[PDB]
């Protein structure tokens, strides 16, 4: 069950950065 | 050193843009190349069909580049999610076709982030974004013979077999038990691809000779096989909920009713050959054998 | 006699009774002979298809009449004193006379005058050219024939909706608040924003441009941010001139209340807040009643717990009763839409949505 | 009695089937079938 | 218009009927509904 | 000059195909009713093809069949070698009219060799391939669905998929298609300005076109040589055949019930439409 | 979530070979029994299925995958595709092999022993052949070919049934008929395994795990959709009826559900949940004495 | 020469049109 | 601008086909 969580966190992570990184941009936004 | 890693991967001075759609297009796009490669070399056989007739389509287990493919999920699997940690064991996954599954979702996901990197990319550069206009059409059907068929066909199996020869069968068995060319935007499809092909050489003729509105009349050529590829895909994603074709089939009727049959009576004896591959009753099967 | 096929009664009379009432009794589907209740709601179903693309079909005539034969694009140069042509008169039967008095609004023949008030409506929410009117009206035509098609789709026997299918009250108004309502409205805000107000403001924006034009300078960073009050700031001045860029605001989102100065009419951002907060409040509504995932109410004991020691046995029962009985529906939905109508009626004289409707006093 | 608009030539031919020929078409079909004894 | 007003309207109801009866059938040869077995 | 002789014999082929799917039927040909006359409608109608007694007869009308008969000259199916070579004539008629435009003008005739794809396409498909048939029967109709039946009959008698030239004529139809649309939209989205296209281009790709001669160049040369490669697969079907046959993999899969491969349920299907008929 | 059932009346025995199991067949209770299945494993028992011991044996070819075994009496017979057919009436403690004729249309798929001396021959490809002298002859009762059939399933008084090469279609064929009779499939999603109930119904699986139930002899209706597992898509593989009215179906995953209600309502078997295989057969001898028969050398015994 | 060039296909056009109109009831 | 002759007599034949599905839907309501 460990490669679950590892996965689930692995994704949280990148979309977690995905979202972060549009509010980091200032320009055209 | 967040606000470095932010200016860099937004930086069109880079030598490859990156994006914030690429940091999630990345990740699934290599997912997909190498868990589809590692398929296409060493797949155990898969059992697609749901009956003791296990189908390999690994170069390791004796097929070549045109043979070879990646089989879709078993039919008991259905659509329900196969991930790994959900598997009782790796041996189970690997032999119910869940590689199938992974490549196919993560890279699904790794072309809507493939287009979230265009537009945004085209944004940042102020260029007009029509390129991911032209691109939907492509990823439209994509999705529609990937995810929307299998959906609606309720099992994962009933998708393209990720090859060359597991195409060919896909679309002779759709042909089969959908009569897809009757089906009109199958037809629009096929016209739009030859309008495209047709303007594409029109234009590329000009333009040698040329060689040591015309804005509109490039948009239009240009928008006639994007439109083409919608409606094409609009009509595989109708038959994915059995939407069939036209069936003209015992239409024409003499003055007494004996069906006199046309063309479509052909095309129907055809498909339904294509469904069952042998003769039918009264052929005189050997009556005692020894 | 084989007319009318639906009831042998009124086949076998001999006299001219049969052609009358054959069509007194035609869309009476209860009464026809042989009928059955999963008949009866199919048959009602493919006929509704049949009225939505009637209503399509009429206003996308609408629409194509006013570009082909009327003075759209002159119109829009002074609504304030020209006349809006509604169609072109050909009538063999007319005279000299009649020719000279018809020949109106500039016109160069025969030809009426609306009187619908569909020119300010137009104008309103954005379309400004002939050709816009004409794009209306031919995907009009395409959505008439959509819905045709899937009145002639949903008939067949691979697709005949179950009994079942057409008494599941809670998914129908889940689907058609959060969706029909909720949805419908928060496109026809973002219809007002990304189009409807760059074009009153003077800004063309259109199919092919409006995916390079920001509706505001600040694209979505202060609504996901949640500073929303940017979009309230610089609104609209008190010496906008409608269409142009003098005195035009950059606010999309305004509750700036009362009336336009110069069009006499509500502001188009009070309408684009308005639509997208009803939007918002209809969406959260659609997600009331239990469908498939245990959450959600059930009407039924809903219905049975609102008792009362006065009323005897209070709303008990009374789910049955409204799905088993479609007159009972029909009942309950003229009402409102009776109700809405006058409504429309009093709350549209006395607040006019669309540009320079008030000073057409015959339209309105 | 001319026109104007795109196409004046439409209604010349169009009102009068409209007029004539599509309403005694449909008239003559209707009468046609409300008497057809053939069924009931 | 005195040109066309004769040429168009007449060939309409001609090929209505030489179609309505026993002339295109023995004319291209297409059996009719009795012909066929 | 053949300016004003494409033009007559093409209607020809045109006329003769509307009254082809209206009047004349084949029910002395192929058992089929593919005339509207019998109420076909338009995709069931067709021109089929002529009745395989008369082998590789060019069917004159005045000539030794139907003996000048009109009526004969229909029911034997004449009308598909006239279509066909009405149709062929008013090609190639196309074809110099488009050289001598060319020379007109005094541009290199590179349209006339664009258009070349499909005039092999027609005389490959429609003339070549019924002369290295058994006779016009085999030929495929002209019609909507007469084309689909003879494109199942060939995938069941031929193995046509697995011919690398329909591969080849795929990918070049699929590449023209899409050279179409981004040239589309990269001529829409850049409103010259190639330069910052390029940089848009390899910035998302990788690398772009240096010049607007290489792209349109190879928006020119892929389709038609995809089809040249579908000509030239009729060519080789006309001939002996030629197409990646995995014999071995066929044998491991005869005695094998745990092999099997997408080759293996293709060759089934094959010979399972090749079985029921004939 | 689905229910779960409380108590798990199966037994998992994980046998030591990776041959998926086809087919299992006894002679009497206290007597033993053999089972066939792929790769040319088959393993015997005789104290009712607890243990298992596994009979060697090879060929010219080493490729003969066992389909069924049927046993009357004394007597039983072993079939498998390509076509082998081993013989026997000495309760298979050696089997004769029978070399089928060349003339035998389709890889032979079933066999059932009708008692002593009297066999019936199923082909995939729809030839149906009945033979009285212990192989040596065989009369053809049907002279059709139904095409390539995915599965072919045998009524009690000798019916059959067949799901065409990809669940399109079916084919029916009764005893006094020389023609099998084709018949559109009656669910929307396509045709994945199909069967006759001990009542004397039919019922369908198609693809998604969608069962449906038969009424009434032409069974041209069709009961409402019924999904075992509800919003779960697993792909169900078998169904079967320990008594007319409890009945059990076997998916993907050891997903085991089980129906005390004959299809109303369904509970997951969790106690079989987390066996590492996949059901195939749930065969009920007797309501006590049933078997399922998964992959990877995996096996059920009720109790 | 563009009166000879349209009336060729204009003549067996209105002369089908009729015929294919009555059609649908010929069969009736 | 004004409509051209073409638009008509394009929005003719687009409108063909909603004839074409209402003259269908109603054939199929009459049964
Ligand atoms: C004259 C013959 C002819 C022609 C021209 C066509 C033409 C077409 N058919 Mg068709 N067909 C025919 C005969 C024909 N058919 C016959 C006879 C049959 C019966 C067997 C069929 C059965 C049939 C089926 C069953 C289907 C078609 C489909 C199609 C369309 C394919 C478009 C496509 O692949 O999507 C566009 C391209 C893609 C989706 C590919 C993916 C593109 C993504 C976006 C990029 C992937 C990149 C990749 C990872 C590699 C990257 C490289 C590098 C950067 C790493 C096209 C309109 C398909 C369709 O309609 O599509 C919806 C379909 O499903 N046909
Ligand atoms: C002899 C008297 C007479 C006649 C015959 C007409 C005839 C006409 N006038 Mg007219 N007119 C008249 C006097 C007359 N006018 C007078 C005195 C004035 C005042 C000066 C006008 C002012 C006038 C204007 C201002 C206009 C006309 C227009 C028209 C035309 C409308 C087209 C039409 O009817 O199709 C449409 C047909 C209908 C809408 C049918 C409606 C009536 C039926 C009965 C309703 C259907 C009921 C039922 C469902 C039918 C079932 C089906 C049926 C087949 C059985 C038509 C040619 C219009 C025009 O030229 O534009 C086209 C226009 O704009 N007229
Ligand atoms: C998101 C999902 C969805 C959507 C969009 C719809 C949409 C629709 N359904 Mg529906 N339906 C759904 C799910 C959905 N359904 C489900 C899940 C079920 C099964 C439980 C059904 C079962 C069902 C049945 C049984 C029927 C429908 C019907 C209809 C149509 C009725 C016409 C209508 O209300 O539009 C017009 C009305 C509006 C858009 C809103 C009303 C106007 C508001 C209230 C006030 C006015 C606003 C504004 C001021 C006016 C505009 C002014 C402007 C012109 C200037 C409509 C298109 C009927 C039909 O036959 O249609 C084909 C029908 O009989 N539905
Ligand atoms: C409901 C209909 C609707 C639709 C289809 C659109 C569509 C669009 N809007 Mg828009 N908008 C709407 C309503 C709508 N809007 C409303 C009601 C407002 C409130 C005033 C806005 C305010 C707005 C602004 C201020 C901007 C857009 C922009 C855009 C464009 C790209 C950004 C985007 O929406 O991606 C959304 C993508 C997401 C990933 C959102 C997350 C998923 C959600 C939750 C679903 C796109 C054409 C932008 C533009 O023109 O190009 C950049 C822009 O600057 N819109
Ligand atoms: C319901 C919508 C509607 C209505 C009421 C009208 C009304 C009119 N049109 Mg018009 N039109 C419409 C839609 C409509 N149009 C659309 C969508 C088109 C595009 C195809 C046209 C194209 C058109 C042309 C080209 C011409 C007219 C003309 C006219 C006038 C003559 C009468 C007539 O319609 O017959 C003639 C017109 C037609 C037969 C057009 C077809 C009607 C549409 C396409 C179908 C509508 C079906 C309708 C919903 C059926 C309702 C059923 C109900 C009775 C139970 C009249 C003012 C004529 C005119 O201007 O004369 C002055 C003329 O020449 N129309
Ligand atoms: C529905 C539309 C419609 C249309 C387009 C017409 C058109 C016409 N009507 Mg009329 N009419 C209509 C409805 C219509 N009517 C109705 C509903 C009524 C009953 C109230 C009448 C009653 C009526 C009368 C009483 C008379 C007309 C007349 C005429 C013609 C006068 C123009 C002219 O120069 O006469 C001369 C035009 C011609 C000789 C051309 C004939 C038209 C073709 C060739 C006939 C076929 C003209 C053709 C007059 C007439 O017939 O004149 C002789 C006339 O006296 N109308
Ligand atoms: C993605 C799907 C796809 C695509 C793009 C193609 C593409 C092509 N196929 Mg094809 N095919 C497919 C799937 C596909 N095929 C499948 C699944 C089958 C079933 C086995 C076939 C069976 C098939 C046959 C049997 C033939 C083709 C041929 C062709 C080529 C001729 C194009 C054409 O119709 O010219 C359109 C017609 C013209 C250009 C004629 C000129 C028209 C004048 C100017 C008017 C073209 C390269 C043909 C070929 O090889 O070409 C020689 C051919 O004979 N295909
Ligand atoms: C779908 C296939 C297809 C069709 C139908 C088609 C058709 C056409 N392309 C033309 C041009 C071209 N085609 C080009 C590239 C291409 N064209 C392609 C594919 C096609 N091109 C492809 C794939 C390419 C890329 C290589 C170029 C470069 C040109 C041109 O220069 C030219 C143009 O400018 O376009 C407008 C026109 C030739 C006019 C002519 O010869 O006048 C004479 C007309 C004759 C002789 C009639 C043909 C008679 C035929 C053979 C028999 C009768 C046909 C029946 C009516 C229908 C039967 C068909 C059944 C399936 C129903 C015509 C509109
Ligand atoms: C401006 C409009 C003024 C005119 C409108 C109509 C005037 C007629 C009013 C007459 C009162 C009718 C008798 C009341 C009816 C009556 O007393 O029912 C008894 C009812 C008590 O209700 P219960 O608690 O029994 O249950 C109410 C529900 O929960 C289910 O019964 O009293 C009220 O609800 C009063 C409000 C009725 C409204
Ligand atoms: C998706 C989506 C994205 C991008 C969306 C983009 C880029 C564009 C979306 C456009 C959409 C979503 C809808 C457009 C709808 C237009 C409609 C529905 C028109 C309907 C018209 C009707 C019904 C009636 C028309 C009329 C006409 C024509 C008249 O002339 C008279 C008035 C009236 C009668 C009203 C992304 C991924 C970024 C984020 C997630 C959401
Ligand atoms: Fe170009």
């Amino acid at each position: 069950l460990t490669l679950k969580i590892a996965v689930y966190i692995v994704v949280g992570l990148f979309i977690s950065l995905f979202i972060f990184g549009f509010l980091s941009s200032d320009p055209t936004r | 050193l967040w606000e470095q890693f932010c200016q860099w991967v937004t930086s069109t001075n880079n030598r490859i843009y990156v994006g914030w759609f690429g940091t999630l297009m990345i990740p699934t796009l290599l997912t997909a190349t190498t868990c589809f490669i590692i398929a296409f070399i060493a797949a155990p056989p898969v059992d697609i069909d749901g009956i003791r007739e296990p189908v390999a389509g690994s170069l390791l287990y004796g097929n070549n580049i045109i043979s070879g493919a990646v089989v879709p999920s078993s039919n008991a699997i259905g659509l329900h999610f196969y991930p790994i940690w959900e598997a009782a064991s790796l041996d189970e996954w690997l032999y119910n076709g869940g590689p199938y599954q992974l490549v196919v979702f993560h890279f699904l996901i790794g072309i809507f982030c493939y287009m979230g990197r265009q537009w945004e990319l085209s944004y940042r550069l102020g260029m007009r974004p029509w390129i991911c206009v032209a691109y939907s059409a492509p990823v439209s059907a994509a999705t529609a013979v990937f995810l929307i068929y299998p959906i609606g066909q309720g099992s994962f199996s009933d998708g393209m077999p990720l090859g060359i020869s597991g195409t060919f069968n896909f679309m002779i068995v759709f042909q089969a038990e959908h009569n897809i060319l009757m089906h009109p935007f199958h037809m629009l499809g096929v016209a739009g691809v030859f309008g495209g092909s047709l303007f594409s050489a029109m234009h590329g003729s000009l333009v040698t000779s040329s060689l040591v509105n015309s804005r509109s009349l490039h948009f239009f050529l240009g928008a006639w096989p994007v439109i083409g590829i919608w409606f094409t895909a609009m009509g595989v994603s109708t038959m994915a909920f059995n939407l069939n074709g036209f069936n003209f089939n015992q239409s024409i009727l003499d003055s007494q009713g004996r069906v006199i049959g046309t063309w479509a009576d052909v095309l129907n004896r055809a498909n339904i050959g294509f469904e069952v591959m042998h003769e039918r009753n009264a052929h005189n099967f050997p009556l005692d054998l020894a | 006699t084989k007319f009318p096929k639906f009831s042998q009664d009124l086949a076998q009379d001999p006299t001219t009774r049969r052609i009358w009432y054959g069509i007194a009794t035609a869309h009476d589907f209860e009464t026809h002979d042989g009928m059955t209740e999963e008949n009866l709601y199919q048959k009602i179903f493919a006929s509704h298809f049949g009225h939505i693309a009637i209503i399509f079909l009429w206003t996308s005539g609408t629409l194509f009449h006013v570009a082909w034969q009327g003075n759209f694009e002159q119109w829009i140069k002074d609504p304030l004193n020209i006349r809006p042509i509604a169609h072109a008169i050909w009538d063999p039967h007319f005279g000299e006379g009649a020719v000279n008095a018809f020949t109106q609004a500039g016109a160069s023949n025969p030809v009426n005058i609306a009187y619908s008030g569909v020119y300010h409506w137009f104008y309103t929410i954005g379309m400004t050219t002939n050709q816009e009117l004409y794009s209306g009206a031919v995907f009009l035509l395409v959505l008439a024939s959509l819905f045709l098609f899937a009145g002639w789709l949903h008939l067949q026997p691979k697709f005949r909706p179950s009994l079942a299918w057409f008494k599941n009250a809670e998914s129908r108004l889940n689907h058609h608040l959060a969706g029909l309502f909720g949805v419908s409205s928060l496109a026809w805000a973002g219809h007002l924003v990304h189009v409807a107000i760059p074009e009153a403001r003077g800004q063309h924006v259109g199919w092919d441009n409006f995916l390079s034009t920001p509706p505001h300078p600040a694209g979505l960073m202060p609504f996901f941010t949640g500073n929303w009050g940017v979009y309230a700031a610089d609104p609209d001045t008190a010496g906008h001139i409608f269409g142009t860029s003098e005195g035009a605001g950059t606010a999309i989102l305004t509750f700036l209340g009362g009336f336009h100065p110069q069009t006499e009419s509500l502001w188009l951002t009070d309408i684009a807040h308005h639509h997208l907060a009803i939007a918002v409040i209809f969406i959260i509504a659609g997600h009331m009643y239990r469908t498939n995932w245990g959450i959600g109410h059930s009407i039924k004991e809903i219905l049975n717990a609102h008792k009362g020691p006065l009323t005897g046995a209070g709303h008990t029962n009374l789910y049955d009763t409204i799905n088993n009985s479609l007159h009972f529906q029909l009942g309950l939905a003229l009402a409102s839409l009776g109700v809405i109508t006058s409504l429309v009626a009093q709350h549209m004289y006395s607040l006019p949505s669309y540009a320079f409707i008030a000073q057409d006093h015959t339209t309105q | 009695m001319d026109g104007s608009y795109a196409a004046s030539y439409l209604p010349w031919i169009l009102i009068p089937m409209v007029g004539w020929l599509f309403p005694a078409v449909t008239m003559g079909l209707l009468f046609i079938h409300i008497e057809s004894e053939g069924e009931g | 218009w005195v040109i066309h007003s004769i040429t168009i309207p007449m060939l309409f109801i001609a090929g209505w009927l030489f179609v309505s009866t026993g002339l295109a059938y023995d004319a291209f040869g297409t059996p009719r509904p009795d012909e066929y077995f | 000059w053949s300016g004003l002789l494409l033009f007559p014999c093409a209607f020809m082929a045109l006329g003769g195909w509307l009254t082809g799917t209206t009047f004349v039927t084949s029910w002395y040909t192929h058992g089929l009713a593919s005339s509207y006359l019998e109420g076909a409608n338009f995709l069931t109608v067709a021109v089929s093809s002529p009745a395989d007694a008369f082998g590789h007869s060019l069917l004159f009308l005045w000539g030794p069949e139907a003996q000048g008969n009109l009526t004969r000259w229909f029911q034997i199916g004449g009308l598909w070698p006239f279509v066909a070579l009405h149709g062929a004539f008013g090609l190639i008629g196309f074809m110099l009219r488009q050289f001598e435009i060319s020379r007109l003008v005094g541009i290199r005739p590179y349209n006339a060799i664009a258009f070349s794809g499909p005039i092999a396409v027609f005389v490959s498909v429609f003339l070549m391939y019924p002369l290295g048939q058994s006779s016009w029967f085999f030929a495929p109709s002209f019609g909507v669905a007469g084309i689909f039946r003879f494109i199942l009959f060939l995938q069941g008698f031929h193995n046509w998929t697995l011919n690398p030239f329909h591969m080849m004529g795929v990918a070049g139809i699929l590449g023209g298609a899409l050279l179409c649309a981004i040239h589309g939209a990269t001529v829409e989205n850049t409103l010259y300005s190639m330069v910052t296209a390029n940089r848009f281009w390899s910035q998302i790709f990788g690398i772009a076109f240096s010049n607007k001669r290489w792209l349109h160049f190879f928006m020119l040369f892929v389709p038609v040589t995809g089809l040249w490669m579908s000509s030239v697969g009729i060519v080789g079907l006309a001939l002996n055949l030629r197409a990646y046959d995995f014999v071995s993999q066929e044998l491991r899969a005869a005695e094998d019930p745990e092999f099997e491969t997408f080759y293996t349920k293709n060759i089934l299907l094959n010979e399972g439409m090749r079985a029921w008929m004939a | 979530h689905v229910p779960d059932l409380a108590f798990n009346p199966w037994q998992e025995i994980a046998l030591e070979t990776d041959s998926t199991f086809a087919d299992i067949a006894f002679t009497e209770d206290p007597n033993h029994g053999w089972l066939v299945g792929t790769k040319e494993t088959i393993f015997e028992t005789t104290d009712g299925g607890d243990t298992w011991e596994q009979k060697l044996i090879d060929l010219g070819e080493e490729k003969a995958s066992f389909s069924a075994v049927s046993f009357s009496g004394n007597e039983g017979w072993i079939t498998g595709k390509p076509s082998i057919l081993l013989h026997t009436t000495d309760g298979g403690q050696t089997w004769a092999r029978i070399p089928l004729s060349e003339k035998l249309p389709g890889a032979p798929y079933s066999i059932i022993a009708l008692g002593p001396q009297t066999a019936e021959m199923i082909t995939d490809l729809g030839a149906i052949y009945k033979t009285t002298n212990g192989g040596k002859n065989w009369k053809a009762l049907v002279e059709g070919a139904v095409g390539v059939a995915r599965t072919i399933q045998r009524s009690t008084d000798g019916r059959y049934v067949a799901v065409s090469a990809r669940g399109n279609f079916y084919s029916t064929w009764a005893p006094g008929q020389t023609e099998w009779t084709p018949h559109n499939r009656n669910s929307s999603r396509r045709l994945q395994t199909m069967g006759y109930g001990k009542d004397g119904q039919l019922w369908l699986l198609a693809r998604g795990g969608q069962l449906q139930f038969s009424t009434d002899p032409d069974a041209e209706e069709w009961s409402d959709v019924i999904a075992p597992q509800d919003k779960g898509s697993w792909g169900l593989l078998d169904l079967s009826f320990r008594t007319p009215e409890e009945v059990w179906v076997a998916g993907a995953s050891g997903n085991l559900l089980m129906s005390q209600d004959g299809g109303q309502t369904w509970a997951k078997d969790t106690g079989v949940e987390d066996i590492p295989a996949n059901l195939y057969r749930v065969v009920f001898l007797s309501p006590e004495k049933g078997f399922v028969l998964g992959q990877d050398g995996i096996l059920l015994k009720y109790n | 020469v563009r009166w000879l060039a349209v009336h060729t296909l204009a003549v067996p056009s209105v002369f089908f049109v009729g015929a294919i109109a009555a059609m649908q009831f010929i069969q009736r | 601008m004004a409509l051209s002759d073409t638009q008509i007599l394009a929005a003719l034949v687009v409108a063909l086909l909603p004839a074409f599905l209402a003259f269908r839907l109603s054939t199929e309501l009459y049964k």
